[PDB]
């Protein structure tokens, strides 16, 4: 649903375990890519620690939220000037047929 | 605990889904109507929230309140304002609008914690 | 302190139900519209309103524990009205086949509802504590 | 021939219901509405198709899926009593009769509202307009056997049908009712429509009776308490199964064995061996519309067309739940034979 925002605590402990027991291929891969997405799965970040078990729980949290999605993005050009004109014709309409 | 019947404040849908999973349309006994069917762009946040002052303050029986969380986003400084152990709150997708963890409650107190 | 990595856990086992709670009505969902689709076997088109049964009781009782600072709830079989909620669509000859899973989908919502619920209590009661 | 005197009554009825099918969505216009990607957007690509302004009454934020299907079906429901007050007759009876369907699913919708404890002041706002008439609200006076035929019933013209009140009961009932009027129906259709209507409407009421028929068999084996005699009681005598897969229907009392029998039939045998059966019927009836649209002085357009317009609203209210619940993966499994 959310990941956790890679904070300082993320990135000092992300870079730690990358050369800890969390450097497994895949775990590493995956941390990797956190890095890279600026968030980790949270049931990741625990693994890691479990791993750790070092750095501090505490941090200034921040859940990266899973994107709404873009209403349109598939719209072709010619599609959003047909549903302008459409647009056009019912606001003409509440006045024009008035 | 005397807390035994389930309310809900939903969509047609979801209500219908509701029903379907085996939640009633009344209590067991003393059966009342126990579900709200909000309709968008057909109710202001003076009726959801009387509905759901109903829920929460009277029907004592009412263990859970399940609400769609539009109608929830609707009028969260109510639901803010509420706060109790007996009945429980859940809000749960709809089927137009998902389940938005941006808009869930425990997502800003955890946040509040830092850590 | 060390149980604030519980306290991921425990978010984790609530992300995960969110995610189980976002499927299931997701699907239940689009099952039922597909249900109203397949509309001719039906007595008025759209299942919803003029469906419902309000002499229905619930076969779901939810029952609350309160035996801890944290309160704990489960939904079991409510203790005829008690019957099949299929039944109330016309379940034994006019219900399409994905009015079926639709209710199978909105079922397994609800242990998944019950759990939601009690991890949602369970993470204020950490965060009232921390 | 079929033209030299049918022009004398249904030229105009025929000619407009003619104009309605030519209304029919097109693959194109379905293709351009799953495009669409929001209600509101749905609503204005839909107001340039022959729907037009018939959601003008709803804001873009009041707009949803329900309302979408309620409007769509309204304005059927609409051209419908239009044609219907044109005609006269032999045309006036076979659109009453195209009534009695609707009529016969507000009987069993009003009792089972009735059981299920609403009142019926409530409910006659759920009956369908096709279906109305004068005694409805007073057929369900109480969940038992005096209601219906017995005190309100026998002043409708489903009296006829006719010849305890459970959930289960009520759904008997309907069936039974069901396989009265399609019978009845397919009669009045045999000795009063002239011969292309004739044939069209008689293959058109097959196939219904016969999509009935597959969905008792089938629906009857989950833990029904109806007996093989009471299947054979609610399996219409006119079907393309009837009499020989029809009995086979009645006496098979295991998935295997209707499978057997629907595999006798040419016609059907396919559409309970893959995909979703109800998928495999609304095809059909599509195709059998699209051929009945083919014979241009019939008054089968009729029934060939409302089928298809009804269809038509179940095609946009699909398009319209997927695009409200972002369902897109399967916005295009629609039926559209246009």
């Amino acid at each position: 649903m959310f990941e956790i925002k890679l904070n300082d605590r993320i990135t000092e402990f992300l870079r730690k375990f990358k050369n800890s027991a969390k450097s497994n291929e895949g775990i590493d891969e995956d941390i990797d890519l956190f890095l890279k997405r600026h968030a980790i799965p949270m049931q990741s970040l625990l693994f890691y620690v479990k791993e750790y078990r070092i750095k501090e729980l505490l941090k200034p949290l921040e859940f990266e939220f899973k994107p709404k999605a873009v209403r349109g993005l598939h719209y072709s050009e010619d599609f959003k000037k047909k549903l302008e004109f459409l647009k056009y014709q019912e606001q003409e309409l509440e006045y024009q047929s008035m | 605990e005397k807390r035994t019947l389930i309310a809900v404040i939903a969509d047609e849908d979801t209500t219908t889904g509701l029903l379907l999973a085996g939640i009633g349309q009344i209590t067991p006994e003393t059966q009342e109507k126990n579900f709200f069917v909000y309709q968008e762009g057909k109710t202001t946040k003076e009726e959801i929230t009387d509905k759901f002052n109903h829920f929460t303050e009277e029907r004592d029986d009412i263990a859970i309140l399940l609400i769609n969380q539009h109608i929830a986003e609707n009028i969260r400084a109510r639901v803010d304002s509420f706060t109790n152990a007996f009945p429980a709150i859940l809000e749960i997708p709809s089927k137009d609008h998902p389940y938005d963890p941006e808009k869930d409650s425990v997502l800003k107190r955890v946040r509040k914690l830092f850590g | 302190d060390e149980q604030y990595l519980r306290l991921i856990e425990l978010l984790s086992n609530y992300d995960s139900t969110l995610e189980q709670l976002q499927k299931g009505f997701q699907d239940g969902y689009i099952q039922l519209s597909r249900s109203n689709y397949y509309n001719k076997d039906s007595l008025r088109g759209n299942y919803g309103e003029d469906y419902w049964d309000e002499t229905y009781i619930g076969q779901l009782m939810a029952t609350v524990e309160e035996k801890n600072s944290k309160v704990v709830v489960e939904i079991v079989k409510r203790k005829k009205q008690d019957y099949d909620p299929i039944l109330m669509f016309g379940g034994v000859l006019s219900v399409p086949s994905s009015l079926r899973q639709s209710q199978t989908s909105f079922k397994g919502c609800i242990p998944l509802i019950a759990q939601l619920i009690n991890y949602k209590n369970e993470i204020l009661t950490l965060v009232e504590t921390l | 021939m079929e033209g030299v005197y049918f022009n004398i009554d249904n030229g105009f009825i025929e000619g407009v219901v003619r104009g309605y099918r030519n209304g029919l969505l097109s693959n194109n216009q379905y293709i351009n509405l799953t495009q669409c990607d929001t209600l509101e957007d749905l609503k204005l690509q839909l107001s340039s198709t022959d729907y037009g302004n018939f959601l003008s009454s709803v804001s873009s934020e009041s707009l949803t899926t329900s309302l979408i299907q309620e409007y769509a079906s309204s304005k059927l429901y609409h051209e419908f009593n239009y044609i219907r007050d044109q005609s006269s007759g032999s045309t006036r009876k076979f659109m009453d009769y195209i009534t009695y369907g609707y009529m016969i699913d507000n009987v069993a919708l009003m009792i089972t509202g009735t059981i299920h404890d609403r009142d019926k002041g409530e409910i006659l706002q759920r009956c369908h307009p096709l279906g109305w008439f004068d005694t409805l609200p007073t057929l369900s006076v109480a969940t038992d056997l005096e209601s219906l035929y017995e005190t309100v019933l026998v002043d409708t013209p489903l009296a006829p049908y006719f010849k305890e009140l459970d959930d289960m009961n009520i759904e008997i009932i309907r069936n039974k009712l069901y396989k009265a009027y399609l019978e009845d129906f397919y009669n009045f259709v045999t000795e009063e429509i002239p011969e292309p209507a004739k044939e069209c409407m008689q293959t058109l009421l097959g196939f219904e009776a016969d999509r009935r028929s597959i969905n008792i068999a089938l629906n009857s084996l989950q833990s029904s308490d109806i007996d093989p005699d009471l299947k054979s009681d609610l399996l219409p005598n006119i079907g393309k199964l009837y009499p020989l897969a029809t009995f086979h229907l009645a006496q098979a009392q295991d998935f295997e064995g209707v499978r057997a029998a629907l595999a006798n039939v040419y016609e059907y045998r396919g559409f309970l061996e893959t995909g979703n059966l109800e998928d495999h019927f609304y095809q059909l009836e599509m195709e059998l519309c699209r051929d009945a649209f083919t014979q241009q002085f019939a008054i089968s357009t009729v029934w060939a067309w409302m089928k298809s317009k009804e269809q038509e609203v179940r095609n946009i209210t699909w398009i319209a739940e997927c695009i409200a619940q972002n369902q897109r993966e399967r916005i295009n499994n629609y039926i559209s034979v246009y």
